[PDB]
């Protein structure tokens, strides 16, 4: 869930 | 041996692997004790430590105040005394065989702290903080000064950077890059520091620059063919290795290589399992 880390 | 502790693949992970590139293989040891994600990895006096992270698991999300201790000989892992504050994306460096802990959040909280630990002592110190709170952040040394490389303030993504100076105790803000990064892989290579992907608020970003100390100045490279957030990132054989990350539909399993001499990128393997925001460091 932050979009840079996609968790 | 290029190893990669923690990562994140649909949750945080235990995972400690190593790979070589001058026998095209991997070494796996002693799995994390807690797992973690948004970790950082760095070598001191030969062993390998992993600071900060968070546990992102189907029954918490816990930021990660501790900072452990594997020994490649020992292949133990002990835990150090953890941290001031739990520091999620954190970002570290060394100088003098000391370790600094750059920022990271906590919960809603993006830190500008910054703190010291002492290997040989086995304590964590304060220091004084950076100018602009950054998560996500990548961390570098160079001339023993400690950059801290672009990030994320909680609002807005940085192409700012900022040195500290140790023995002034001090920061002040330097060049910003020309891109903004976020979760981009910050390493030395050369005596330029690289910056490698990222996010900037749109996008994950294939693009590499580099800054040069003497002429204060960001230069673009050749860019890798798969844009990356959340990658670790080392430098091994002279050579760049970028390790998995995201960009944004997939959790990469490819590492690139990037040969500073022909500025060319070349895929060197890909890893067991695609994963983001792994700590990565070599020993």
């Amino acid at each position: 869930x932050d979009p840079e880390t996609g968790e | 041996l290029i190893y990669t502790a923690g990562g994140y693949f649909r949750q945080s992970l235990s995972y400690l692997e190593a790979y070589n590139p001058s026998d095209g293989t991997w070494l796996r040891l002693a799995d994390l004790q807690v797992p973690r994600s948004g970790l950082a990895g760095c070598v001191v006096g030969g062993l390998l430590y992993a600071v900060g992270g968070r546990n992102n698991s189907p029954d918490g999300n816990t930021d990660s105040s501790a900072l452990d201790c594997y020994n490649p000989m020992t292949n133990q892992w002990s835990p150090c005394a953890p941290m001031s504050v739990p520091r999620n994306r954190i970002g570290v460096g060394v100088i003098d065989g000391h370790i600094y802990a750059v920022g990271g959040s906590h919960g809603c909280i993006h830190h500008n702290s910054v703190e010291r630990y002492e290997p040989e002592r086995d304590e964590w110190h304060l220091v004084a903080p950076m100018l602009t709170r950054r998560i996500g952040v990548g961390v570098a040394v160079l001339n023993r000064l400690l950059y801290a490389v672009g990030g994320f303030d909680g609002t807005n993504r940085l192409n700012s950077a900022e040195c500290y100076y140790p023995e002034r105790n001090e920061w002040r803000m330097i060049t910003a890059m020309n891109t903004i990064r976020s979760g981009a892989g910050v390493c030395v290579l050369h005596n330029c520091i690289y910056a490698a992907g990222g996010y900037d608020g749109q996008d994950q970003l294939n693009s590499v620059e580099r800054y040069d100390v003497e002429t204060e100045t960001w230069t673009f490279v050749a860019p890798m063919k798969h844009r990356r957030s959340a990658l670790g990132i080392t430098v091994h054989q002279g050579r760049i290795y970028v390790l998995g990350g995201y960009d944004g539909h997939t959790f990469l399993d490819s590492v690139e290589c990037y040969d500073p001499d022909t500025d060319t990128w070349s895929e060197v393997t890909r890893m067991t399992s695609g994963r983001s925001g792994v700590g990565v460091a070599v020993t």
